């Protein structure tokens, strides 16, 4: 806590919420391609789910 | 699809129970601005 947190907040520490399927051991995921939840395509950066 | 809305005051309540809840008319249905969970994945809601 106090060798990197920041009043306001250390926003460089990110983590992944949405995955399509659960990883292999060992691997590694530095993807920023925009996830589909729902049965809709989604093409662009963001969208409805 | 209620014509008419309960107040917050007084917000209304039905209890549903003893049939089958289809989500993917509440899920994929985009007409909605916003649906949101909070101890549940909503894709997840047809598997519970
Ligand atoms: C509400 O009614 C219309 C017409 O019957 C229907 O198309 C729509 O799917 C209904 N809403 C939901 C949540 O299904």
């Amino acid at each position: 806590n106090n060798l990197d947190s920041k009043v306001g907040g250390n926003y460089n520490y990110l983590y992944r919420l949405f995955r399509k399927s659960n990883l292999k051991p060992f691997e590694r995921d530095i993807s920023t391609e925009i996830y589909q939840a729902g049965s809709t395509p989604c093409n662009g950066v963001e969208g409805f789910n | 699809n209620a014509t008419r809305f309960a107040s917050v005051y007084a917000w209304n309540r039905k209890r549903i129970s003893n049939c089958v809840a289809d989500y993917s008319v509440l899920y994929n249905s985009a007409s909605f601005s916003t649906f949101k969970c909070y101890g549940v994945s909503p894709t997840k809601l047809n598997d519970l």
